[PDB]
């Protein structure tokens, strides 16, 4: 229902649905690292564990239920190369805050997207928005996004879903509670 | 064979020149070039995509919070909302957007702004709202009634959700740089009151975008001020050790 | 139009690397790995407006050119009799990825047929060679979401492939008996520059090169 | 005919500076804001013959071409041993209007990337850069009726516009053990000129640069 | 009748008609800055005062009237940008010297133009002649006459219009008088 | 690859010359001129004005 | 007659470069070649033999 293509192009139907987030009226955001997730769970990941090479372009879609009398804004944006950084430290990012799985993570700066730059220009990436009195759902179609022909995905994360409140949730009772629904579908499914 | 004669400003470095040069490793063929999606030849196109104002110009607000403006139960009639000075090369809330961003690398600059506003209350809030622009030559209305006498914009948000103004064609150099600002300002006032249902939150907020069309211009790219000289980072004698 | 163009925007030439050594004839064993040579990993990420200018693009590609200016100063020691400045030959070889950098200015590996050299001396215009694009990859990539080794400890953010090479100068001349200090200034200017995937500027200035690390 | 036209008439090669500075290392404190460089504002009121020549016509509209020749005197001072003069490279760097004009020899000014520079040595043919029209409007104004800034306090007859720029020349080499004195001439050449509505010539000796002052 | 078109070029009616000046045997000239006058005082100075940006090109008329037994010669000369100086001093002019408004100001050296020209010379400037025994009147058509397409009104004045008696003005009565009355009709009237 | 020899007079600063310059500020477009009514292209036209 | 000036990087010598060489001994005529059975004019020729 009038997905975003991404940048210009177009390139099977599993739609892996990771489990739903909790959205309060204090929540800051969710991430997910594309290659990084969805593995070791299902019938992609045991192709990427069985291959050095696998191929993609993913299929993102992003679900909210809350009713007429919710208000928020939340910002759907994929991030190509979010290589994020530490806060208040010379060190670099370890492999057991990088790499979180399924479950994701949180960002604890969303201002400035753990990386030192500006979420008001967050939307120069393919993005989408989720207005609660509009729509409550947002589609994205993802391209290759490679500079190499192949890549591991153990290694190497090529896109990062994020999910951003923009405008804090809230209703007249102070006890607001809206699920968020992501589901993702590998696209074209080539491990080699 | 050949008499020649060497002429003035021979053998200098001129640090902008366009000359061939010694192709050093020839006979290396680099990896041939593929089809990455998404490429940016001009960067036109990088400033026509809207990016989100800081609205909230109080000087509290920090963080996530100035990129908001909220409308209470008790805003009340006739009070200025917000305030937007129309300067790209000036601090405030064009600074941290993509055009301010990429105007700064520049000197002169001419075209015409599109500003873009979202309602984000509950789907049964009503209520109406006046969007003033004021030429550059003039002052930011601090009324009501003085504001609906220059042109304005009656926004029902009741039933639209997003409202969109073209800021007419304006060139920065003319007006001021350094004339040695107030190039024009976008205002807005409430009509009526805020009205939402008892289940519903007594407080909306609002958010902008702003956007440059496509007969923006730059001219003369210099240093940008944004980021300065750091004297030393961290990793720095790796390179030369 | 044309001069808001992304070749025209990246493509102006920047000084990346202004190091001095000494020259003098050290009998004694000290000041060591940069006794009369100067060594540079070709990298961007050392100044931060060229560094902020091209962190707005995912991946990039081009060949950079390198222009080496160098000027002679009077050692400021012994006698102050103005004898002259003689001239001085030099020598920068280009070291790509997978070949071995000199550790001293006699080493061997000044001598490799491999490694390409310029020589030029001290009283000519300034030495210009222009590196072609050598990565494995299609592009440079800027922002690197993985690890570069197979094993846990592969840093972050650092990828394999790029490393365009170092940049080696030394002075050619055995030591004269009077030493001096020579100062060594490179210009890299990209060329024939393509841009993928744009980015949000950066704000919170910068804390490593290594990484993007900000202090919020 | 040919000889009487406006191409001819205006563009002969003038000199507009001849500034000179020291170059030695002040180890004190002393002599600011010339201690190695030399900065001066692109215009042409400084000299009363072309000054005259051009308060001709109310708009021209050219392009500024810049010959810098310098010459280098023995220091004098000191031993007067004719051992030579080495060979100084200098820097002229063009900083146009809304840029940042460096106030050091030393500052990081003169890295900037923004500004264009030309490197040049005492022991070659003079330098040469053509400036091109540099005016957000269609010509220059030679006179303009009018106030610069919109407060009351504005300069009469200065405007905003036009301010070609300025010019920044240095020596690049540290200090040597021994200074010198450094001559830096500059010519001007406008070309591709053109007039427009032109005026009566001018009698009763200027009085100032800013303004068109006479003593009647 | 026989209009002085300025420079050879051709770009509503109102004819502000400026207060009669007073033309003696001891007068040296009169001028009107065309911007800095005519405006404050009609339609067109409410516009220039509600604009940023406005269009002239201008329509001067200037009349004596004078009998068969008057002599005299009126040099009228508009010029482009007459940026006047100080005397004896090298402080520039000031705004209260310069804007004179409707007013108008006086020349104190008409032999140098208030310059340090020649008034010799001033036949370079679109100009008329007025000699009281063949003509009586002078009407000059004005161009745009500026570098920039905007210019503000308010700040920077484009034509300076000029009346100086080369040939003082005699009778056999040395109480002589003849008024000049001047007239400035705007053209095409834009204001944005 | 081209054999060359140096001429008499090289390198040398004549004012009066007629020679093509390194353009400073390159790919930098100039304010496009518009038309400013009165040109004088001959100073011949001048001093046939009385 | 011709007007030139020196480009940055003039009078250096680059160990890979392609440019034409003064030939000592010219007007001395080489042994003519004649067919050696079996040339190498590519290196990947050599490693296809196992």
């Amino acid at each position: 229902a009038n997905y975003c293509c991404a940048y210009g192009e177009w390139p099977t139907d599993r739609f892996y649905t990771l489990r739903s987030v909790k959205w309060e009226a204090t929540s800051t955001g969710w991430w997910w690292k594309l290659p990084d997730a969805l593995n070791n769970i299902g019938m992609f990941g045991q192709n990427v564990q069985h291959h050095y090479l696998y191929r993609s372009g993913f299929l993102i879609h992003v679900q909210c239920n809350a009713t007429k009398f919710h208000q928020g804004a939340l910002l759907v944006v994929a991030i190509p190369e979010h290589q994020r950084g530490a806060h208040n430290t010379t060190t670099s990012p370890g492999f057991d805050d990088i790499m979180k799985g399924e479950a994701g993570g949180t960002f604890n700066h969303p201002y400035v997207l753990d990386d030192g730059t500006s979420l008001a220009c967050a939307t120069i990436f393919p993005h989408q928005w989720i207005n609660l009195r509009t729509n409550n759902s947002a589609t994205i179609v993802l391209p290759w996004m490679n500079a190499a022909p192949m890549d591991f995905p153990l290694r190497h994360n090529q896109w990062t879903l994020a999910i951003i409140p923009v405008v804090p949730l809230g209703t007249r009772t102070m006890s607001s509670m809206v699920p968020i629904t992501v589901s993702i579908a590998p696209m074209c499914c080539e491990f080699n | 064979g050949v008499p020649t004669y060497l002429l003035p400003g021979s053998g200098q470095f001129l640090t902008t020149d366009d000359h061939s040069s010694a192709p050093v490793l020839p006979c290396f063929n680099p990896t041939p070039e593929m089809h990455i999606p998404g490429q940016v030849r001009n960067m036109l196109e990088v400033v026509q995509v809207e990016s989100m104002m800081e609205i909230n110009n109080t000087e509290s607000a920090v963080g996530m919070e100035r990129l908001k403006v909220d409308i209470s139960a008790l805003t009340d009639v006739d009070q200025l909302l917000f305030n937007i000075p129309l300067d790209i090369q000036l601090d405030g809330p064009l600074r941290n957007t993509l055009v301010g961003n990429i105007s700064r690398y520049y000197t002169h600059w001419s075209g015409s702004l599109e500003m873009t506003f979202m309602f984000c209350g509950s789907f049964m809030a009503t209520g109406k709202l006046i969007l003033c622009y004021t030429p550059p030559g003039g002052s930011c209305p601090t009324t009501r009634e003085t504001a609906m006498l220059g042109t304005h914009i009656v926004w029902d948000f009741g039933l639209q959700s997003s409202i969109t103004l073209i800021i007419p064609w304006i060139s920065g150099s003319h007006y001021r740089m350094f004339n040695n600002a107030n190039v024009g300002y976008v205002t807005c006032f409430m009509q009526t009151n805020l009205i939402v249902p008892s289940e519903s939150s007594d407080t909306c907020s609002l958010i902008g975008f702003i956007a440059a069309k496509d007969d923006f211009s730059l001219r003369l790219m210099r240093d940008s001020p944004d980021i300065g000289q750091i004297d030393h980072l961290h990793g720095a004698e790796a390179a030369y050790q | 139009v044309s001069e808001t163009l992304v070749e025209n925007f990246l493509s102006r030439a920047a000084l990346v690397s202004k190091r001095s050594f000494e020259y003098k004839d050290h009998t004694s064993s000290t000041a060591q790995t940069d006794k009369n040579f100067f060594k540079w990993t070709i990298n961007t990420r050392s100044f931060v407006q060229l560094r902020r200018k091209l962190e707005l693009f995912t991946y990039l590609r081009f060949d950079a050119e390198i222009t080496i200016l160098t000027t002679v100063a009077v050692n400021g020691s012994n006698n102050n009799t103005y004898v002259g400045l003689p001239d001085l030959t030099l020598q920068a070889m280009f070291v790509p990825t997978g070949a071995l950098t000199p550790e001293k200015q006699d080493s061997f590996h000044w001598q490799s047929g491999s490694n390409a050299s310029v020589f030029f001396k001290i009283s000519d215009p300034p030495a210009r060679m222009t590196i072609p694009f050598m990565c494995i990859n299609s592009a440079y990539s800027v922002f690197y979401d993985g690890f570069a080794g197979f094993e846990k400890t592969g840093l972050y953010g650092i990828n394999p492939a790029d490393t365009i090479g170092n940049l080696c100068v030394r002075i050619v001349n055995e030591h004269q008996p009077v030493g001096f200090t020579v100062t060594v200034r490179v210009y890299m200017k990209p060329k024939h520059i393509k841009a993928w995937a744009p980015r949000p500027p950066r704000t919170l200035p910068y804390m490593s090169i290594a990484n993007a690390n900000y202090k919020g």
